[PDB]
Parts: structure tokens; C-alpha cells; sequence
């Protein structure tokens, strides 16, 4: 069968200022079988309080699914989305870049 | 003007681990309103948006009966194309099915569709006209005979020409608010150094329902489609949408390049270019 | 609504 490899993005739901209060997303698209690990990092820990949208797929058969967490962004705290799928020999880490 | 409604369904085998997992989800447009995972506690179909929540108690009734049927169907679907493909009983497998409809402005059908994948694969399909099959193989064209012999064409385009239609245009009026107004894209456009004489300039399209957007760059008044990149478009998690393109050009060029914005709420395309 | 009818096991 065909394996598809996850394409991720890692992003808020409004344009960030630290202090305030937003919404941290990551969205993996794209990829096949469904069967997929997804975690939000802060400062490279695990976030516990993290939700996600019920499973769907695209015109192709590849599947999507948004992973979200409030959150309150800052200077120094450095949030990232690590991912693990059947394609991936090892997990595959990325972090939020404000200007992405 | 155009709006559908679209049931997405998919079930993976545990071969050592007892029950498939199910998932269904449907969509008016861009807009989820319904999901039922056979892995959470309530074990019905539960609503997920505001203006669905006021469907009577018998509503839920049928839908979960309903999808539960779907469910048990799809696991026979397992356990069928396991025999047909000689695969062994050790391997996780995949179906999924799709199926709804398209309608105009003056809100009369317009086409649908019935889509059935296993393991990410077109597998049978039924085509425009509604009354036959496209089957992408042997063991599929055994099915398209089982089909063909149950009349499930004109089962489905009974379905797809009367009861789905009639139940979108349905909610249309009851999520007027939220389904019929459309979202025009707040856009804004930054600026990086990425050396000593290069530079990133990225268009950004946010906050914006639907999603079908278009995000181009013209170097004078010329596309150039290579030597950007375009980020798949995504979703908020609030209802609307975000999109990128970005461009990488020359230090000190910056005013060549403009980026063409175009989406159902803007009258007029817009027009970006660097100037902060 | 989902369909009553032409959902047929393969």
C-alpha cells in the first residue's frame, strides 16, 4: 500500500505579542496510513492540555488533523510540534517561528 | 454562490488489538457539522457547530442509528477486501468512503459523488452521470457486479438527487449566519533578510472564509511561479483560514514585486507591494 | 443526513 509522509506546519491563530493570549496550532496534512503521533513542545516538555479535530482526508485519500493549545506567548519560551509516523525513521521536530 | 455538503467515513483494522476504528465526519462548504468516533464514550453522533444543535431528539436518533450501519458495513468491507487481495490477517488495513453534493446559486442540484479507497486507493467509484461504475481493478470489478445486480447506482442518486440536496438547503437557511458570509482576507506582507544580499518577502492571506484562495507573484507586471514558495492552505481553528507565498529576490529590488491576491469576497483582485 | 439507502457491503 502507499505511505504518504506527513507535510507540517506549526503556527497561532492570531499574530502573536508576548503576553497575550492566543492559540498554538499544528496542522500535519497530507499523509497515509492514518495511524500518527503529534505533540506540542514547550521548551522541548510535552503539553498535556492539547486538543485535536476529528480525523478527515483530501481529494487524494491522505489524511489531516489540527492539533491546538492555548497558550501566551513570550520572549524566551520556545514552542515547537514533534511528529511521529511510520515514514519517519526517527520523530521529526518543528519549531514555531512567529514570522511562519 | 455554489455550496455541498460532503460525509467523510473511515475505518482501520487492528488486526491484534479486536475492533476497527471508525470515524465520520460531514461538512456543509468548509464548515465541519457532525462527527462519530467509535473509539469515545457516548457512542453517538454528536453535533459540532451552533446552528445544527437545535435538530430534534430524533435527528440524532437515526443519524447515529444510521451511522452505526455505515460502521458495521465497513467492517464487513474489511474483512471482504482482506480475502480479495490474499493479504494476511497480521497487516493494518484502510477503507474509506466518501460521498455527497454540489448545488448552484438558485440552490438546485448541481452533482454528486460516491468515492470508496482502500488502503489510499481508488477502488470503485461511481461516475458523473450517476448511473455506472468506475471499478480500478479485478477485485474491484467484482463489486461493481455485486452493485450492479443491488441497483446501488439508483439507490445513491436517490439519495444524492433528493434527500441530500433537500437536507443542505436546509441548513443553509438554519446556519445563514455562519455558512452564506464570506470572509474576505485581512492581507498584510513582511520582510527578512536571509544573507548579506537577499532578501524573503513573504504575502500573507488571513482570517478568511472560504478557503479557496490564490496567492501570486509578478516581477513587473510578469508571473514568475518559480523561485517561490506557497504553503498549503490552513486552517485556524476559529472557522477561518490562512495562507503564505513568499518570494526570494535581490537586495535592494524589493518594489518589482507585487503579489496578486484572489477570493470570493474581494470585489476587486488586490494588489500588495513592499513598502513599510 | 447520512443515507438510509445503496450503502452496501463489497
Amino acid at each position: 500500500m502507499i505511505q504518504r509522509t506527513p507535510k507540517i506546519q506549526v503556527y497561532s491563530r492570531h499574530p502573536a505579542e508576548n503576553g497575550k493570549s492566543n492559540f498554538l496550532n499544528c496542522y500535519v496534512s497530507g499523509f497515509h496510513p492514518s495511524d500518527i503521533e503529534v505533540d506540542l513542545l514547550k521548551n522541548g516538555e510535552r503539553i498535556e492540555k492539547v486538543e485535536h479535530s476529528d480525523l478527515s482526508f483530501s481529494k487524494d485519500w491522505s489524511f489531516y488533523l489540527l492539533y491546538y493549545t492555548e497558550f501566551t506567548p513570550t520572549e524566551k519560551d520556545e514552542y515547537a510540534c514533534r511528529v511521529n509516523h511510520v515514514t519517519l525513521s526517527q520523530p521529526k521536530i518543528v519549531k514555531w517561528d512567529r514570522d511562519m | 454562490g455554489s455550496h455541498s455538503m460532503r460525509y467523510f467515513f473511515t475505518s482501520v483494522s487492528r488486526p491484534g488489538r479486536g475492533e476497527p476504528r471508525f470515524i465520520a465526519v460531514g461538512y456543509v462548504d468548509d464548515t465541519q457539522f457532525v462527527r462519530f468516533d467509535s473509539d469515545a464514550a457516548s457512542q453517538r453522533m454528536e453535533p459540532r457547530a451552533p446552528w445544527i444543535e437545535q435538530e430534534g431528539p430524533e435527528y440524532w436518533d437515526g443519524e447515529t442509528r444510521k451511522v452505526k450501519a455505515h460502521s458495521q458495513t465497513h467492517r464487513v468491507d474489511l474483512g471482504t477486501l482482506r480475502g480479495y487481495y490474499n493479504q494476511s490477517e497480521a497487516g493494518s488495513h484502510t477503507v474509506q468512503r466518501m460521498y455527497g453534493c454540489d448545488v448552484g446559486s438558485d440552490w438546485r442540484f448541481l452533482r454528486g459523488y460516491h468515492q470508496y479507497a482502500y488502503d489510499g486507493k481508488d477502488y470503485i467509484a461511481l461516475k458523473e452521470d450517476l448511473r455506472s461504475w468506475t471499478a480500478a481493478d479485478m477485485a474491484a470489478q467484482t463489486t461493481k457486479h455485486k452493485w450492479e445486480a443491488a441497483h446501488v447506482a439508483e439507490q445513491l442518486r436517490a439519495y444524492l438527487e433528493g434527500t441530500c440536496v433537500e437536507w443542505l438547503r436546509r441548513y443553509l437557511e438554519n446556519g445563514k449566519e455562519t455558512l452564506q458570509r464570506t470572509d474576505a482576507p485581512k492581507t498584510h506582507m513582511t520582510h527578512h533578510a536571509v544573507s548579506d544580499h537577499e532578501a524573503t518577502l513573504r504575502c500573507w492571506a488571513l482570517s478568511f472564509y472560504p478557503a479557496e484562495i490564490t496567492l501570486t507573484w509578478q516581477r513587473d507586471g510578469e508571473d514568475q511561479t518559480q523561485d517561490t514558495e506557497l504553503v498549503e492552505t490552513r486552517p485556524a481553528g476559529d472557522g477561518t483560514f490562512q495562507k503564505w507565498a513568499a518570494v526570494v529576490v535581490p537586495s535592494g529590488q524589493e518594489q518589482r514585486y507585487t503579489c496578486h491576491v484572489q477570493h470570493e469576497g474581494l470585489p476587486k483582485p488586490l494588489t500588495l507591494r513592499w513598502e513599510p | 443526513m447520512t443515507s438510509a439507502i445503496g450503502i452496501l457491503p463489497v
